[PDB]
DNA sequence: GCAGACACTACGAGTACATA
DNA sequence: TTTATGTACTCGTAGTGTCTGC
């Protein structure tokens, strides 16, 4: 069994708060906190890929370099999250006493925070109202509505967004400067227009497009990933002259190998998100879409049924 | 070569005081001094003052530099204590400003030795400074017997009414499902005096008294032979176990009345 | 060891005039405290205008961060009692209930005795906090807690969020009922400008407004944001006020009243509302509450005054449209709630069920929102099935 | 006017242990001649009697016969706190809503006074049928409760049938099969342990796992139990007591 | 005449065997031959391997003419065990191509002979030949002790860190509740043979492994009053519990260290 | 040696959520 | 009093097995 090199999504993986680019106002308000000491709790929420818990572990190992092992509790969906583990894990641990430098305190890390029992919230809220002056929670989910409203009270609410291109382009340049690769700029545009402000899917295209072939060009990039079926299936609903939306479905989805519930679905979404058309046809098309979707999850997952749904939307679009 | 070296010359001794008041109380201050070891503990419900205090005399060689705080969970501390034999001789070891204490499990055969740290828990107790006060009467009577008579009741009602009058203990229970009643005399046993029972009569008593506290106060009649119980009727019950060189009071409120 | 603290704990009410905001509530609840021996001696029977005397317990409820913890707290600290405080991360089931507090609710403390002048200083007052965490419901504590109201012989004081759920009906009427409503801007304002003295930052006495509308009276948020804000930049004026203020939205999940009253606002579904306030967005609304609001649309879709009618369109013609989605999102509920349980379905629901049927009938209202009247129906007709297969099992 | 003073509280104990499980009400119907009572589960399956006589009690007198509704539950507590050397009193009054369960120690150290309430639970119906059983075995009580514990392991339904002297409990479920043949063994120097039957007539006779496994907390009672089966009535598994027994019937379930 | 014939001798053996690995493993299949009943499976989660042989010493009386593969359940198999007692005797019955097994439980004293007969399974699963043969540290100690040490070091943490040293074996189970560090030594009890511990170190060893399957590979410490450990970096630990004429020996494999 | 006393894994029953 | 399977969690429960000491 051949050995396996390490994926560029760690062995590029930042360790300093300036390495991480983003939110400058997020980072400068980060490296505050690491100067100063006194880290107040945080719930960190954004888009999957855009740098959170790297952040956090970053921030995490400058502010503890010589007790990190000892000081740092970190738990996830991966261990027993419940309410007895939560209570004796998180007691035990808030109560240690760990001789800290002055402005250095435990920081307790829960990584995907939202899918953490109700019950298990309730009791780290009394947990984090007792201690306080010695232990600080770090929580990093990508939906903050799951959390529970006191501890959201409770807590430093600092949101994440979406990458720019230009903070991608900077990394990427980064990444191909630290190792050697041979890059088109077109092959650059195109691994940045796949992978949507998510930085981790840019790094994990780049490594496939250079294992398979070498050279960051757009004709390997788009041999190893395909364009993404959100833009495809919205090119197919915005379009009018129903035989032309008819054979971009027939071409792009049905002879790809898109199954009919992935093809219903995105389509849903799109036009949930769609913003050309006013909301009124918005609304029809979800009806419509609805009614396809309804009769493809009874059982009845034919072409004909998509065809039929892209016919309805396109006399509802020239108005009957 | 440290702070302190507390060396109990027999591990289950040190098993069973913790054993004895594990269920009540989860995080116990224990102040470390030149003349003993003395803790205090506060319940979750505030109705138990667990005082215990630990001789010299108890330890084969005990060796404390200045008087130190130690304040360690009962869990942890009881899972620990559950890794020895009875012939290991326990070396409690703690550093300077410790943050972690080995429990050196040492052994007759030089071969075999465990060594096992403990963390310690920052407890925010205040200490209580307690008082001497003559009590309306004491009774001291076997821990056996008194554990299975206070079993015997609690298996009736959630509540014991203690009366002690005419020098005739008056240990009654009524509950729901029913009434219980045992009466005792005091008497001195010939054959073996530590199962007799002895009484003083200075004041009458109505006292009144739970039963899951009970249970965990009995839960540490393993230590004495004979349990010694004071009750004044506007002051606490003070059931206290002597201990070879100290003993392990309990201090209880009775309810209203 | 100070400058280490939060500011949420070492700036936090001393006595009970550092309370800032709903004083009467904090008075309240000393009177209530202060004559419970009276009370007690009274046999709870004989009470005064306010009712303190029949209340044996007092129970507390209102929004985060407005200070029923430590209003509660500095009460009981205040007149000699002895705290005694339970929660959520302490198990309060049957058992551990039972075994719990139920022995100290007619027993006195014993800590008392070494800290003695004090009157009251050898009793209990039972702060519960985090009542509504415990969510077991049937034998999960509810009704344990109940029987405690019934029968205490302490003062037993309870703190929640809000009262309109079906797990906390049995407390009807057995305990007090003081609420706290969110502080006033006046008493935040000296608040925050003693804290900003304290704490050398520059505040402007005009963006607090703003602050506090925005984390909408959550005084401990708004406390963490003026740190947080002043750990790298400590003025706050005009100009990042609105970043501050996006940045820091604190985004509640809405009250069942509050999705209808903006699902059927007609604001939202003009040129510029629907830009502003997007399709997405509708749909987060409707999934706040999936359980109540597609309900909640239905009882009150016909009694608003229309704003979104299409030109020649009647309004009974738009009560027809949403009527027939109405019905229409009723059969995916049903195939949702089925044998096969299909729960992708959800997102058609929201558009289906609450979008569609009010983007017909938006507009200015007839009067305020009706509740589900759905459910005390359906009440009523189960019991008459009920009677009416009894009385056919008897007349065989 | 009822005064039943044991010798050993034990009896009692391991009698109600004998039936904690079959029936938590009953009706104690006590009389001159002892004490009698009949029961019936929740399942209307499954009916348990149980007779002690004069002849167990050091001391007995019951004037006028008083039918008692009591729980299980107390008497189990109240019979845990009994142990050994202690004589159980059962004293009841003219009118007694409550009982009266003294212990008396052979020394004054701890003498306790119990009580416990009657309720209202209705005199079950007194059926008499005694129909006669075709086959009738007695093995003792050890070796049919490990039988009827490893077969109800296998499976759900264990069968027994008997012809040619050869009793075979089969059990058949999906882990695989389960079969035990008992030869008619006779002991000399242990008469006790033995196995003997009555073959009149064979019969084949299903019964469930779970009152199978229910009727063995009565082995305390008894070393040896005997067993009478009948193609149609329901089966007599009785424990033997010092003065009277305690009998399980219990319907065939085909 | 059923072709596999196997008698066993006092046998609450198999069921010592039987419940040996009825926790770690709950699939395994039986090649019987002539030299013996052979066993050998692994673990849904593939860490921990259960290799098994039993001679025909410790049968009474073994035939089997041709090579028989039973795959089997174990729990059913270990439920099958426990309807008997010590005293009676067991056999394994099985007819050509078979499709369950015969178990007799006879005894002399009463004859109260049960049949049991228990399903059996195609697990198809071929495996492999052990292919470790040369190991770094090789000791013995007592089973009771090794059992004991187990056990009390994995209530501390999950993980349980072997370390060998020259006259020195170290247990450290460093955990979130503390530490903990057992050391034993070599010597010789020639009072108590049985009770001794031996030592052979050739290369040093640090390996660490997890508290669970551990606690499964102790579990079997009723079998036999002797465990071997043989240890070995890039190889899995061989914890070997000798039998009357085979042996019950394990394979687990270590941590990953980073 | 036997009976308890413990901690232990295991089974049963009930609440809660189910798309971003 | 509603949805109506499957999943996950939480609890108290009853057996089950192991260590102490009469
Ligand atoms: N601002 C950034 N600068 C540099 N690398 C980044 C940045 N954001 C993300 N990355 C890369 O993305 C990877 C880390 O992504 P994560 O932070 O683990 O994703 P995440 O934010 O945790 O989102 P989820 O919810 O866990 S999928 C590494 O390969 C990083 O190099
Ligand atoms: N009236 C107030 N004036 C100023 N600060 C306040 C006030 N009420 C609360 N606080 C702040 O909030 C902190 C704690 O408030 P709490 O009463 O514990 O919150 P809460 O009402 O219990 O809400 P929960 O428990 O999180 S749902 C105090 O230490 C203060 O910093
Ligand atoms: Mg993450
Ligand atoms: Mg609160």
């Amino acid at each position: 069994t051949l050995s396996l090199q390490l994926p560029w999504v760690e062995k590029y993986r930042p360790q300093v708060l300036s390495d991480i680019v983003g939110n400058k106002e997020t980072i400068d308000r980060l490296q505050q906190i690491a100067k100063d000491g006194n880290m107040p709790h945080m719930i960190i929420s954004g888009m999957p890929g855009i740098g959170k818990t790297t952040s956090v572990h970053c921030l995490a190992h400058e502010l503890l370099g010589r007790s990190y092992a000892d000081g740092v509790l970190e738990l996830n969906a991966s261990d027993d999250r419940g309410i007895d583990v939560v209570r004796n894990q998180i007691k035990h641990f808030a109560q240690k006493k760990l001789h800290l430098p002055p402005g250095k305190h435990k920081i307790v890390i829960l990584d995907e925070a939202d899918s953490m029992t109700a019950g298990a919230q309730q009791a780290l809220r009394r947990t984090m109202e007792l201690y306080s002056n010695s232990t600080r929670f770090a929580f990093a989910c990508n939906q903050s509505n799951k959390i529970i409203e006191p501890l959201q009270s409770r807590c430093a609410i600092l949101r994440y967004s979406k990458l720019s291109d230009e903070d991608v382009l900077k990394r990427l340049l980064q990444i191909i400067k630290l190792e050697d690769v041979k890059y088109t700029n077109d092959g650059l545009e195109a691994i940045i227009f796949t992978a949507e402000g998510d930085m981790r899917q840019a790094i994990n295209n780049l490594q496939s497009t250079v294992a398979g072939h070498g050279l960051v060009n757009a004709d390997n990039v788009f041999k190893i990933v395909d364009s993404p079926h959100p833009l495809i299936v919205k090119k197919m609903l915005l379009a009018s002259n129903l035989e032309d939306s008819i054979q971009i479905l027939r071409t792009d989805l049905w002879k790809k190998g898109y199954s009919s519930i992935d093809i219903v679905t995105t389509s849903f979404r799109v036009t949930k998100n769609l913003a050309q058309v006013k909301e009124s046809v918005r609304l029809e098309m979800i009806k419509e879409i609805g009614l396809t979707h309804m009769r493809i999850l009874e059982g009845v997952g034919t072409y004909l049924q998509l065809a039929s749904m892209l016919a309805k939307i396109h006399k509802l679009n020239n108005k009957a | 070569a440290s702070m302190l070296e507390a060396k109990f010359e027999e591990a289950s001794l040190f098993k069973r005081i913790i054993d004895g008041f594990k269920d009540c109380v989860q995080l116990v201050n224990f102040q470390c001094k030149e003349d003993g070891i003395i803790a205090q503990a506060v319940d979750d419900s505030r109705v138990l003052l667990v005082s215990l205090e630990i001789g010299v005399e108890a330890f084969q060689e005990y060796r404390c530099d200045h008087p130190v705080t130690l304040g360690m969970d009962l869990t942890s501390l009881s899972k620990i204590l559950r890794c020895g034999n009875n012939t290991d001789t326990l070396t409690l070891i703690a550093d300077n400003t410790p943050d972690s204490i080995i429990l050196l499990f040492e052994d007759t055969k030089k071969d075999r030795i465990a060594e096992y740290s403990l963390k310690l828990m920052d407890i925010d107790a205040d200490f209580l400074k307690i008082e001497e006060l003559q009590y309306d009467s004491t009774l001291s009577l076997p821990s056996s017997e008194f554990s299975k008579i206070v079993r015997d009741l609690s298996q009736l009602s959630d509540s014991i009414n203690i009366m002690i009058t005419k020098e005739t203990i008056k240990f009654v229970a009524d509950g729901d499902i029913g009434s219980g009643s045992v009466i005792i005399k005091p008497f001195v046993d010939m054959e073996h005096p530590e199962t007799s029972i002895k009484l003083e009569m200075d004041q009458p008593v109505d006292l009144t008294f739970g039963a899951k506290y009970l249970l965990d106060i009995i839960k540490g009649s393993s230590l004495s032979d004979r349990v010694g119980i004071r009750l004044s009727s506007e002051a606490p019950a003070l059931f206290q176990f002597d201990l070879k060189s100290g003993f392990l009071q309990f201090f209880l409120a009775p309810k209203f009345n | 060891r100070e400058e280490d603290k939060l500011w949420t704990v070492k700036y936090a009410p001393t006595n009970l005039q550092q309370v800032c905001g709903n004083k009467g509530s904090v008075m309240k609840l000393k009177n209530w405290l202060a004559n419970w021996e009276n009370s007690k001696k009274n046999s709870f029977k004989h009470a005064g205008k306010d009712g303190s005397g029949v209340f044996r317990a007092a129970m507390l409820y209102g929004p985060p961060g407005i200070g029923k913890t430590t209003a509660a707290h500095l009460v009981a600290q205040e007149l000699g009692y002895d705290i005694l405080e339970q929660n959520a991360s302490d198990v309060r089931s049957k058992t551990l209930l039972n075994a719990g507090v139920k022995n100290a609710l007619d027993n006195m403390s014993v800590v008392g005795y070494f800290k003695h002048q004090n009157l009251n200083g050898k009793h209990f007052v039972i702060i519960m906090d985090e009542v509504d965490g415990m969510s077991g419901g049937d034998r999960g504590g509810v009704g344990q807690l109940a029987q405690f109201c019934r029968k205490t012989s302490t003062p037993l004081i309870l703190i929640c969020n809000e009262r309109n759920l079906p797990k906390m009906r049995p407390f009807d009427r057995v305990c007090l009922d003081i609420q706290f409503r969110r502080p006033d801007a006046n008493s935040i304002k000296s608040r925050l400008m003693t804290i900003a003295i304290r704490e050398k930052f520059k505040l402007d006495p005009n963006v607090i407004d703003r602050l506090i509308q925005t984390t909408r009276g959550d005084i401990r948020q708004v406390i963490n944001l003026l740190s947080t804000i002043s750990t790298t930049t400590k003025t706050i004026n005009h100009e990042n006020i609105n970043e501050i203020s996006k940045a820091w939205e604190k985004n509640i999940a809405l009250k069942p009243f509050d999705i209808a009253h903006k699902m059927l606002d007609g604001q939202i579904y003009s040129d510029i509302g629907s830009r502003n306030f997007t399709l997405n967005d509708k749909i987060a609304l409707y999934f706040d509450d999936f359980d109540f609001t597609p309900l909640m649309i239905q009882e009150n879709y016909l009694s608003t005054r229309p704003s979104v009618l299409k030109p020649g369109q009647s309004h009974l013609e738009a009560v027809a449209e949403a009527a027939n989605c109405i019905s229409l999102g009723d059969i995916v509920e049903k195939k949702i709630r089925s044998s096969e349980q299909l729960w992708s379905l959800l997102p058609l629901h929201a558009v289906l069920s609450s979008v569609y049927p009010a983007s017909k009938v938006a507009g200015h209202m007839a009067g305020r929102i009706n509740f589900t009247a759905w459910l005390g129906q359906n009440s009523k007709s189960a019991k008459y099935y009920r009677l009416l297969q009894e009385i056919h099992y008897h007349t065989r």
